[PDB]
């Protein structure tokens, strides 16, 4: 009932039924959840 | 004899219940695997807990080795009665 | 210490201090009757409970059929090998776990703790 | 004694040159980091009936922009404070002609003092902080995350960007510490960066009311 | 407890218990008290004999029945609160013998030990080798079994 | 139907209540179900919650209203060892809150003035508490005038059994013991 | 160590043995015996023995196990009762070399239940040492990497280092940020109020999300971050905590009709 | 990148939810295409470079020539860009893959 109305804009942007703004891009990277996988950065752990 | 020193932070009650689940709970740990280890290639359990579909370690040890401890509360089981489990234990008994 | 009561009248006594004379007295109030006080403290309080229980305990718990029983420790007095033992019962203290025991014997009221 | 007081006043002073630096303040940079020893050196050690009466702790600073417009900030000598001290202050303030100002209160402040401070608002604006508050820079704290005011000619970029109403932005109350640790007013928009595990970085606009 | 056994003038209706610790003795004839049997165990040994297990093997045709095992002073019923005072022997073949002794002051004994359950959960098979919650399901389900 | 036993004195301990002890007893001749209730205070004194009586009454002006004026006996049937000063520490401010009323007849008023309705004259508000206390407070022990004493035995041992939970020389009973209950 | 005795809530009650009110009408012909060893000491040059001096006697006795455990002084503790009550206390007390350890004070209302309701109220109220509304605090050295102190090392590599770290029963999270030694930047409390009353909205925001990250993974499920950050965000989008209830939610500037199907459903419709 | 990224992630955890399995692909694109690690490459490193850089530019979640919208695009594809740069390296291009 709290979220009912929060909803995905034209503008890619987040807006609750007054369209006011929740969240610029969905996810705050504008990816769809159900796409993505884990992965490994490989370059933040290895030494200098 | 008032020999168990109590740790920081933990009542003596706090603490001696500790140990004694500690106690418990590594019995109870080594005889399921003792149990686990005994398991043949053959053995249907295995079968089934290895592949995932249904069961589980503890499944297998509470069948073949140990049921294990009863818990009410998160806690040992408590004196409904007035110092005692049931009327067939003596006052103060916390033993196993 | 604890409460005494008037004469005259069985009601409290309570304290009150002769001005002209610094001198304690008690005095029950629906009356006119006095003493001068022998109770030099007239309020304690045992915060801490250092206390052990052997006065609250007593010898007819040895008639309970229900309590453990070891020949190990004997009593002092007579030296009777079976003394029934138990735990506390004070909830506030810095222990908790120390065993009280009592002579079981039917002519030996004696008690003892370790 | 002597010595937690003395702690307690440089702690003060030095989060002090912290917010007045944030704000845009010239403030040089020996004045944020002063040792405890240089500070106590300075201001001559134990402030009890000695050399650092709190009257000795005020600080004039200038802005970058313009040095017409100048900061005080008081530390008044008085556990609370009352209509008397701030009006002093703002005689003084008058005479000064200079237009902000901060009070640093020990414990706190009369209601009617409060209710006076806000009555000066269109003349002359005052803020209160409580000691506690400065003790600790709320803004190094992991939490909290960079906080930017922007100008006018960035906000009317921004809703021309995403063609936004100012309500339609989220929100962020005036008595929000970081809103009063950068003296932000009701209207003013401000832009906080963060970073993110799925993007990065990720910057939010929050309007003050 | 004498007259009690004895059925003389205390019906074996009434419970008494007797709490040392805070000196007191209480009675009850009060009704709606739920209470079992019990067998009377004297020093190690039970009451019931081997004559009492003929007679009662003999029972058509002697109009000897468990009313007469209760005048006999060899069962006697038991409610919740006087077993707090109860020590409870669960077998007599395997706790009333002497060991490395756990207790000797045993003054009763289950009749047997299956007659915890309930009319749906009796009929169990070989309640004691499944989980709680399946012999839950199945007392709960033998009341829709077909018959 | 399983319910709660009766003439039994319980005593338990709620949590936000006023009181940190409440003892009770459901008290049957029968009958529709007397309560009298006979709690402690938290921040300590001692107050009961009498039927058919609007508000709390101290304990000593219940047991002088029965006919004890002297504290002595009052305590007499509250404390039954007078060696033991942590009860007489416990007890002292509930005496010292009731001092007010001395005659058994200020006692009956106060008690007649809390009641359903104040009586319309002295002789009606006095006779009124009088019925209430003979009738409605512990049919169980009796209801013929000669009773009072035991019943003031029993107001006392209610009153022990609260001090005892209060000193923790007793365990608080517990509500789903299967022996509490008919 | 340290910091754990300055950060816990004491009150004078831990540390006191037990007390007694006596009637010592005099000064130097005192009831106790070991008294008049210190009592001499004391009056033989008298402090302040010169207005008159009260019959009446309160006497607190300090367990030493307490006493030596919190590295308390009888001089604080004296210091601290004569501060906080002012001069209308003389307080008296012993050397440390006095094997029962007696802190002797001495002053309308009756003298006796005058000392006696300041007896009630130094017991419960003192706040000796620390903290108020901190219960107790554990000290403990972490094995979880996420309260472990990692750094990064001049090779560039990640180490990890074991740091005692404290956890408190009860939260007041600004004075113990104020505290000399504590880490300002890496404390932080459970309590959602307290970081909004403390730090702002962002804050609240971050630590809402860690808070529901860690009930949601405890069990070994995994949610993905869109949705948890959603949920905070929609919580903390008008700038204060709008709990998901039906005060937060209907406090919304939305259409009665939606507010009517949650919760307030005549009262919302009566309103508009 | 390195830098940023430790800024961004302490206690070095380097698993991170991204849209598409880069490893996966170029394990993919090694068996569709018949690669012999044995054997050198024909692929110019200048090439990768210029791949790399073609391709950040064509993953767009913020459409926009304005500073504002470079500057939302850079936050919303820095982490995505980073990992796609380490992951295409041109050493690691022409050693391991
Ligand atoms: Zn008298
Ligand atoms: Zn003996």
């Amino acid at each position: 009932k709290s979220m009912e109305s929060v909803m995905v804009k034209y503008d890619a942007t987040v807006r609750n039924s007054i369209n006011q703004v929740v969240q610029l891009r969905y996810g705050e990277d504008g990816l769809a959840g159900e796409s993505v996988e884990f992965q490994n950065l490989a370059t933040l752990k290895p030494s200098n | 004899n008032n020999e168990l020193e109590p740790t920081p932070g933990n009542t003596l009650r706090q603490t001696f219940e500790n140990q004694v689940n500690r106690i418990l709970n590594d019995a109870r740990d080594k005889t399921g695997s003792s149990a686990q280890k005994s398991l043949s290639e053959y053995n249907n359990f295995k079968s089934m807990v290895v592949s995932g579909a249904k069961g589980s370690k503890i499944n297998i040890s509470q069948v073949i080795a140990v049921v294990g401890q009863q818990n009410v509360e998160g806690k040992r089981i408590p004196f409904g009665f007035k110092h005692r489990t049931l009327p067939h234990f003596i006052k103060d008994d916390y033993g196993p | 210490v604890g409460i005494r009561f008037c004469q005259e009248c069985n009601n409290m006594l309570y304290p009150k201090e002769d001005k002209e004379n610094r001198i304690l007295l008690y005095a029950c109030r629906n009356c006119d009757y006095q003493q001068e006080a022998d109770n030099s403290c007239i309020y304690v309080n045992k915060i801490t409970h250092e206390v052990d229980e052997l006065t609250q305990i007593i010898a007819d718990v040895s008639q309970d059929p229900t309590l453990p029983r070891t020949e190990d420790h004997p009593c002092q007095k007579c030296g009777h090998k079976e003394a029934v033992f138990f735990q506390s019962h004070s909830a506030r203290a810095e222990d908790a776990m120390r065993l009280y025991y009592v002579c079981t014997a039917p002519h030996c009221g004696h008690r003892w703790t370790e | 004694d002597d010595e937690e007081e003395t702690y307690r006043l440089w702690k003060i002073r030095k989060t002090i040159m912290q917010l007045c630096h944030d704000r845009g303040y010239l403030v040089t940079q020996d004045e944020l980091d002063q040792t405890l020893e240089e500070f106590k050196a300075q201001s001559g050690d134990k402030p009890s009936e000695g050399r650092p009466r709190r009257t000795d702790l005020t600080v004039l600073v200038a802005h970058n922009d313009d040095p017409t417009d100048q900061m005080f900030v008081f530390f008044p000598e008085e556990p609370k404070v009352g209509i008397k001290t701030i009006k002093v202050y703002c005689q003084r303030m008058q005479e000064e002609n200079i237009t902000r100002a901060l009070i640093v209160v020990q414990q706190g402040m009369t209601p009617s003092a409060k209710q006076s401070l806000v009555d000066m608002a269109p003349k002359y604006i005052l803020e209160q902080f409580l000691q506690q508050e400065l003790l600790i820079n709320i803004t190094e704290h992991e939490l909290v995350p960079e906080h930017v005011v922007m100008t006018k000619e960035e906000v009317t970029e921004l809703l021309a960007r995403y063609k936004l109403r100012e309500n339609q932005l989220p929100r962020i109350q005036a008595g929000d510490p970081v809103a009063r640790y950068f003296g932000i007013k009701r209207g003013q928009v401000v832009k906080i960066i963060r970073p993110s595990e799925t993007a990065g970085r990720y910057i939010t606009y929050r309007l003050v009311q | 407890r004498k007259l009690r056994r004895q059925m003389d003038i205390i019906v074996s209706e009434v419970s008494m218990i007797r709490d040392i610790r805070e000196r007191e003795i209480r009675i009850y004839t009060d009704a709606g008290r739920i209470c079992r049997p019990l067998l009377i165990v004297e020093k190690q040994k039970l009451l019931l004999k081997k004559r009492h297990i003929d007679q009662l093997k003999e029972r058509e045709y002697n109009n000897y029945s468990w009313q007469d095992l209760v005048a006999s002073g060899v069962v006697e019923y038991i409610d919740t609160l006087e077993e707090e005072t109860v020590m409870l022997a669960m077998t007599p073949d395997d706790l009333q013998e002497k060991e490395v002794a756990y207790c000797s002051t045993y003054t009763h004994c289950e009749i047997h030990p299956s007659m915890i359950l309930g009319v749906c959960a009796s009929i169990i098979p070989f309640p004691d080798h499944n989980q709680s919650p399946r012999n839950t399901y199945q007392s709960a389900m033998g009341k829709q079994a077909m018959g | 139907q399983e319910k709660m036993a009766t003439n039994t004195v319980y005593v338990f301990a709620k949590k936000d209540s006023k009181y940190a002890y409440t003892g009770e007893c459901r008290s049957c001749l029968s009958r529709p179900t007397s309560t009298i209730w006979v709690s402690m205070l938290a921040r300590q004194r001692i107050v009961a919650t009498l039927p058919y009586i609007k508000q709390e009454v101290p304990i000593i002006i219940v047991f002088r209203a029965l006919g004890f004026v002297s504290d002595r006996d009052i305590l007499e049937h509250i404390i039954y060892d007078f060696e033991d000063p942590e009860m007489m520490e416990m007890v002292k401010p509930s005496l010292d809150e009731a001092f007010v009323i001395q005659e058994q007849n200020v006692a009956l008023n106060f008690i007649g003035s809390r009641g359903a309705k104040p009586g319309v004259t002295k002789e009606k508000r006095i006779k009124y508490a009088k019925e209430v206390l003979q009738k409605e407070m512990l049919p169980h022990v009796g209801v013929s005038d000669f009773c009072e004493t035991k019943k003031a035995y029993f107001l006392g041992y209610m009153v022990h059994r609260l001090l005892l939970a209060a000193l923790g020389r007793r365990e608080l009973d517990d509500r789903d013991h299967y022996g509490n209950k008919r | 160590k340290d910091i754990l005795c300055r950060l816990e809530h004491t009150t004078l009650r831990k540390v006191t043995a037990n007390t007694a009110i006596y009637y010592d009408p005099n000064p130097q012909s005192t009831v106790v015996a070991e008294d008049q060893e210190w009592v001499n000491v004391y009056y033989e040059m008298p402090d302040f023995d010169v207005a008159r001096i009260s019959p009446w006697l309160l006497r607190v006795e300090l367990d030493r196990k307490h006493m030596t455990d919190r590295k308390l002084t009888m001089e604080q503790i004296a210091e601290k009762i004569n501060a906080g009550f002012g001069d209308d206390l003389n307080c008296i007390f012993n050397d440390d070399n006095a094997e029962k350890l007696v802190l002797r004070i001495r002053i309308k209302m009756d003298d006796d239940v005058f000392l006696r309701c300041i007896e009630s109220n130094m017991l419960t109220d003192m706040t000796l040492q620390g903290i108020e509304q901190i219960s107790k605090v554990y000290m403990h050295l972490p094995q979880t990497d996420n309260k472990k102190k990692i750094i990064i090392t001049e090779d560039g590599e990640f180490k990890a280092l074991q740091e005692w770290i404290l956890e408190t029963d009860g939260v007041s999270l600004m004075r113990v940020l104020s505290e000399k030694d504590v880490d300002p930047v890496r404390t932080t409390s459970n309590d959602i109020v307290e970081i909004f009353t403390v730090l702002g909205i962002e804050a609240v925001r971050k630590a809402l999300e860690r808070e529901l990250y860690h009930v949601i993974s405890f069990d070994g499920s995994y949610v993905n971050y869109r949705h948890l950050a959603l949920l905070c965000d929609t919580m903390t989008c008008r700038g204060h905590l709008m709990a998901i209830t039906r005060h937060g939610v209907n406090r919304q500037d939305t259409g009665p009709l939606m507010k009517c199907s949650f919760e307030e459903t005549v009262d919302v419709l009566m309103e508009a | 990148d390195r830098e940023v990224l430790r800024v961004i992630f302490p206690t070095g955890d380097s698993k991170v939810v991204l849209p598409c399995n880069l490893l996966r692909m170029i394990w993919n694109a090694q068996k569709i295409f018949h690669i012999n690690p044995r054997l050198p490459s024909d692929l110019h490193p200048i090439k990768v470079v210029e791949g790399v850089k073609e391709l950040s530019k064509k993953l767009v979640i913020v459409n926009g020539d304005d500073p504002l919208s470079r500057q939302a695009q850079e936050n919303a594809t820095l982490l995505f860009n980073i990992h796609l740069r380490s992951t295409l390296c041109s050493r690691r291009m022409a050693e391991e893959f």
